[PDB]
C-alpha cells in the first residue's frame, strides 16, 4: 500500500520499501513465474526498476503478462522492458512473444515489435496482412502507403 | 494472468452492464394479464367445467348431475350412458369441459365428437413426407405403377371412375426394405401430399392381445379420417405372412392380428382414397388372403436394373459428391453387376473417403472401381 | 488477485440471475398460477386452448393451459401442470424423468481411446474414416457425404470391444452399447420397442454412437418363418434392420456391429450402400502385436529381464487381449510372489497359462 495509487490520482516512494522487495520481485523472479510483486513494482513509480528487473530470463507467456504491467498499470506509462527485456527475446527478438503482445491490446506500440524481428517480405507479408487485419489503424495513409 | 484478466475485467463488468440494464425497463413494464385475464376467462371455462364437480378425451367426468348427468363414464366409476330415448343437451350433453361420450361410443354424436383415440395412434404418421423426388432416382418401374396405383387416382380420382374403375386398391413393395422402398411410398405420399401412414408390423404385435387389431381398427378408423392417405406397411413379415403357426398355437392372435388387418381392410374401406401399401423382404412369405385382389391388387418390386439404371443413379448419388466429370458412370456401371439403389451409394458414398483419402475433391475412376471392388468384396455376404 | 475480481464477478452473474418489475411480474404470472397445483398427464389436443388430460386417480378434464408457456412445447401423453378446480392445464410441466431404455451401456466419449487399446490402428482408419471422419463433419461436406456404422470382427476386449469406444471417444458423441442377447424376452414386438426405446434415445439424444454386440441370436434369419422358428429372431432383427434401413447419417448417429456370427445376418441387414464396413480383429502380429505389447508390456511395471522380444516370439499369435491377459496375471504372480516389479519369468508363465 505504499507507493500504489499514486497511480489512480494524477492529473512517492521509499528505497526502504522500495529494496525490501528488490528481494521480493526477484523471489518471484528467481521462480520467474509469476505474478505478485509485478503488482507490488506497478504500484511504485520507479522509472529505474521497470526498466532494470528483468532484462534477462523470462519469455513465452511469461514477459507476456509482464507487458500489459510494463506501460498500463504503473502511475507513468513505460515501455524500456519492450525495448529493453525485449532485446534478446531469442525465439525472434522480438517475434515470438512479441505478437502475442501484438494482438490484445488492440494497440499498435506492438507494431514495430513485429518490424523488428519480422524480416522477411513474407513473414512481414502475414504481418502485413497482419497490420492489414486491424484496417482502423492501418487504413488511413501516413501508416497507408508507408507502412500501408 | 494479468493481461488475460484485463480481459477477465471485461467480462464481469460487461456482464454487470445488462445486469444493471435489465433492471431498467423492469421498473418500466410494472405479468397477471397474459393469465389471470385467460386464467380468469377460461376460470368461467374452468368453472364451466366445475359445475357438477366436472382428440382422445377417454373418460368425460361431467359429473353428478340428477333431475341430467349428460355424460359418459367409460371407468371404473359409475359407467353411462344418457341414451334409451332422445337425450341430448343442446350444445353438449354435460360438463368436464369434457362433453361427450368419453371414447366409447353411446348414441350419436352427441356434443360433436369428445372423441377420439386413447394412446394417440400409437402408430404415427408423417404426411407429405421429406421424400417427393428423393430415393426416387432410378426407381421409376416401380413408380411407374405406384403413381398409378397412388398418384394418378389422388390426382384425378375421376378418370377411374370416368373408367368406371378405381387405383389398384393394394399394392406390394420387396426386395431390400424400405431401402428407397419406404421412401419411394414416402415420395409419391409427398409427391401427391396425401396422408402416409409409416406403421411398421413390429408396432402390431406387442405384449397384449388384441394389439395391432386394436391399432389397425385406429388405423382404419383414422385412416377414413385421414382419407386419402397412404396406409403403409414396411415389415408385412412383422406380423409374419400365411403360416400354420396356429398349429403351434400361441401365434394365432399374431396370426389374427394379419386375420384382423385382413378382414376389415377388405370390405368397407375405400383404397382409391385410403392407400394401402406393403413392403417385405420376401413376397414368398404372404398369406393369400394379403395377394388377394380387392385386398392386394397391384404387386411390385423394389428392384434392380441394369448397367444403365445404376449409372443414372450413380449419377444421381454421385452429384452430392465433388466428382471427375471425366470419369464415366456407365464405366463404373459397367463393371457392377445388378445391386441396390441403395447400395449404389457405396458407389458412391465410400468414395468420398476414397476422394478424401486421395484426397481429390472430385474421386477418380478407380476410386470407384476401388469402392466397388471394396465395398462389393467388403460383403461376402 | 484477478480471482477476486473473478470471484465476484461470478457472484454479481448470480445475483442478477437470481434477479429474474418483471419480478412481481414474473410472480405476478405466478400469482396467476395459484398452488398448491395438480400432476396430470396429456392425451391428445387441439387449437381449442382447452384439452383434456390423463390422470392415475382417471379425472380427465378438459382444460386450457394458462398460456405464456406453450402446447408445442409438449406431446399428447405426457404430465402437466393442472389446477385442483378442474385440473386446468397450469402450463408446460415435465414430465421431465424417462431415464430407461431396454438395456443398453449408457456412454459417451467413453473411456476407450484408439491409443488405450493397443495399435490396432489398421483397422482404426476404417472405423475412424467411416464415422470420426465425418465425425469432424469438415471434410465430410465436401465429401459430398458418409455409411453408416461399421462392422466389429475378432475379439471382444481385445479387438472388438477396445476399438469399440475409441472412435466413441474420439467422436464424443452419445456410445449407445447393447447386445442382442440383450434383447429378448423370447416374447414378441418389443424388442422391436427395445429397439424403439433404444432408438428413441438414439433419435433424441443426436448425436450418438449405437454399437451393437454378438447379435447370435435376434439376428439369425434361419431358413423358415415357421415351424419352430421363433418370429422374434426376425420380428426383432427386422424393426432394428427397419430403424437400421431407415436411417444413415452424414456423421451424427453412428452405428457400430460386433460379433462373429457374420452370414447369420440378411444382406440388407448390412445393407450395402449404408454400412460399407467389416472391421475384423486378427492376432496382431508380432510387431502389431508388439505395438500392443510395449503398450500394455510396459505399463506394466516389471524387471529389466522383461523383454518385448522375450515375450513377441515365444508366442503362438495370442490376441491383443492375451498380451494384456499375460500382462495381468503376470503381476498377479509378482502380487503371489508380493513383489512391485515383476520378473520376467511371470510372464511366460501367465502367458502359457494365458
Amino acid at each position: 500500500d505504499q507507493v500504489e495509487k499514486d497511480a489512480e490520482d494524477e492529473t512517492f516512494s521509499k528505497e526502504d520499501t522500495l529494496r525490501l522487495c528488490l528481494d521480493i520481485v526477484p523471489y518471484f523472479l528467481k521462480h520467474n513465474g509469476e505474478e505478485d510483486a509485478v503488482d507490488l513494482l506497478l504500484e511504485i513509480e520507479s522509472i529505474d526498476k521497470l526498466p532494470q528487473f528483468v532484462d534477462e530470463n523470462t519469455f513465452q507467456r511469461v514477459c507476456q503478462y509482464m507487458v500489459a504491467c510494463v506501460p498500463l498499470l504503473p502511475p507513468p506509462e513505460d515501455v524500456a522492458f519492450l525495448k529493453t527485456a525485449y532485446s534478446i527475446y531469442l525465439s525472434q527478438n522480438e517475434l515470438t512473444d512479441a505478437i502475442a503482445l501484438a494482438v490484445r491490446l488492440g494497440e499498435e506500440d506492438m507494431i514495430r515489435s513485429v518490424f523488428d524481428a519480422t524480416s522477411d517480405p513474407v513473414m512481414h507479408k502475414q504481418l502485413a496482412y497482419i497490420l492489414a487485419a486491424q484496417k482502423t489503424s492501418f487504413e488511413y495513409e501516413g501508416v497507408q502507403d508507408i507502412i500501408g | 494472468d494479468d493481461k488475460i484478466v484485463p480481459l477477465t475485467e471485461g467480462d464481469i463488468q460487461v456482464l454487470k452492464s445488462y445486469g444493471a440494464a435489465p433492471y431498467a425497463a423492469k421498473l418500466k413494464q410494472t405479468n397477471d394479464l397474459k393469465d389471470i385475464e385467460a386464467r380468469i376467462k377460461e376460470k368461467a371455462g374452468v368453472k364451466e367445467s366445475d359445475t357438477g364437480l366436472a382428440h382422445p378425451l377417454q373418460v368425460a367426468r361431467c359429473t353428478k348431475i340428477i333431475k341430467a348427468k349428460y355424460v359418459i363414464n367409460l371407468k371404473q366409476i359409475a359407467k353411462f350412458v344418457v341414451g334409451l330415448g332422445e337425450r341430448v343437451s343442446p350444445t353438449d350433453i354435460e360438463e368436464g369441459m369434457r362433453v361427450g361420450v368419453d371414447r366409447s361410443k353411446y348414441n350419436i354424436e352427441l356434443p360433436l365428437p369428445p372423441r377420439i383415440d386413447p394412446s394417440v395412434t400409437m402408430m404415427t404418421v408423417e404426411e407429405k413426407p421429406d421424400v417427393t423426388y428423393s430415393d426416387v432416382g432410378g426407381c421409376k418401374d416401380q413408380i411407374e405403377k405406384l403413381r398409378e396405383v397412388v398418384e394418378l387416382p389422388l390426382l384425378s380420382p375421376e378418370r377411374f371412375a370416368t373408367l368406371g374403375i378405381d387405383p389398384p386398391k393394394g399394392i406390394l413393395l420387396y426386395g431390400p426394405p424400405g431401402t428407397g422402398k419406404t421412401l419411394c411410398a414416402r415420395a409419391v405420399a409427398n409427391r401427391t401430399d396425401a396422408t402416409f401412414i409409416r406403421v411398421i408390423g413390429s408396432e402390431l404385435v406387442q405384449k397384449y392381445v388384441g394389439e395391432g387389431a386394436r391399432m389397425v381398427r385406429e388405423l382404419f378408423e383414422m385412416a377414413r379420417t385421414k382419407k386419402a392417405c397412404i396406409i403403409f406397411f414396411d415389415e408385412i413379415d412383422a406380423v409374419g405372412g400365411a403360416r400354420f403357426d396356429d398349429g403351434a398355437g400361441g401365434d394365432n392372435e399374431v396370426q389374427r392380428t394379419m386375420l384382423e388387418l385382413i378382414t376389415q381392410l377388405d370390405g368397407f374401406d375405400p383404397r382409391g382414397n385410403i392407400k394401402v401399401m406393403f413392403a417385405t423382404n420376401r413376397p414368398n412369405t404372404l398369406d393369400p388372403a394379403l395377394l388377394r385382389p380387392g385386398r392386394i391388387d397391384r404387386k411390385v418390386e423394389f428392384s434392380l436394373p441394369d448397367l444403365e439404371g445404376r449409372a443414372n443413379i450413380f449419377r444421381i448419388h454421385s452429384k452430392s459428391m465433388s466428382v471427375e466429370r471425366g470419369i464415366r458412370w456407365e464405366l463404373i456401371s459397367r463393371l457392377c453387376p445388378n445391386s441396390t439403389g441403395a447400395e449404389l451409394r457405396s458407389v458412391c458414398t465410400e468414395a468420398g473417403m476414397f476422394a478424401i483419402r486421395a484426397r481429390r475433391k472430385v474421386a477418380t475412376e478407380k476410386d470407384f472401381l476401388k469402392a466397388v471392388d471394396k465395398v462389393i468384396s467388403g460383403y461376402k455376404k | 488477485a484477478t480471482a477476486e475480481k473473478l470471484p465476484n464477478i461470478y457472484p454479481s452473474t448470480r445475483c442478477k440471475l437470481k434477479l429474474l418489475k418483471q419480478e412481481e411480474e414474473k410472480k405476478q404470472l405466478e400469482e396467476i398460477r395459484g398452488n398448491p397445483l395438480s400432476i396430470g398427464t396429456l392425451e391428445e389436443i387441439i387449437d381449442d386452448d382447452h384439452a383434456i388430460v390423463t390422470s392415475p386417480t382417471m379425472p380427465d378434464y378438459y382444460v386450457s393451459i394458462l398460456s405464456f408457456v406453450d402446447k408445442e412445447l409438449l406431446e399428447p401423453g405426457c404430465s402437466v401442470l393442472l389446477h385442483h378446480k378442474t385440473m386446468s392445464i397450469v402450463g408446460v410441466l415435465q414430465d421431465d424423468a424417462d431415464p430407461m431404455v431396454s438395456v443398453m451401456k449408457m456412454d459417451k466419449s467413453p473411456t476407450e481411446s484408439y491409443s488405450d487399446i493397443g495399435g490396432l490402428e489398421s483397422q482404426i482408419q476404417e472405423i475412424k474414416e467411416s464415422v470420426e471422419l465425418p465425425l469432424t463433419h469438415p471434410e465430410l461436406y465436401e465429401e459430398m457425404g458418409p455409411p453408416k456404422g461399421v462392422i466389429l470382427y475378432g475379439a471382444p476386449g481385445t479387438g472388438k470391444t477396445l476399438l469399440a469406444k475409441a472412435v466413441a471417444n474420439q467422436t464424443s458423441a452419445t456410445f449407445l452399447r447393447i447386445v442382442g442377447s440383450e434383447l429378448i424376452q423370447k416374447y414378441l414386438g418389443d424388442g422391436p420397442r427395445l429397439c424403439r426405446q433404444i432408438f428413441k434415445v438414439a433419435g433424441e439424444n443426436a448425436p450418438s454412437i449405437v454399437f451393437i454386440d454378438e447379435i447370435d441370436a435376434i439376428g439369425t434369419k434361419r431358413y423358415d418363418s415357421n415351424s419352430g422358428g421363433e418370429r422374434e429372431i426376425q420380428r426383432t432383427m427386422l424393426e432394428l434392420l427397419n430403424q437400421l434401413d431407415g436411417f444413415d447419417d452424414r456423421g451424427d448417429v453412428k452405428v457400430i456391429m460386433a460379433t462373429n456370427k457374420i452370414e447369420t445376418l440378411d444382406p440388407a441387414l448390412i445393407r450395402p450402400g449404408r454400412i460399407d464396413r467389416k472391421i475384423l480383429f486378427e492376432n496382431p502380429d508380432l510387431s502389431t502385436k508388439k505395438k500392443i505389447l510395449g503398450i500394455h508390456t510396459s505399463k506394466m511395471n516389471l524387471s529389466e529381464d522383461v523383454n518385448l522380444e522375450t515375450l513377441v516370439t515365444t508366442k503362438d499369435d495370442l490376441s491383443g487381449a492375451d498380451i494384456q491377459a499375460m500382462c495381468t496375471e503376470a503381476g498377479l504372480l509378482a502380487l503371489r510372489e508380493r513383489r512391485m516389479q515383476v520378473t520376467a519369468e511371470d510372464f511366460k508363465q501367465a502367458k502359457e497359462r494365458v
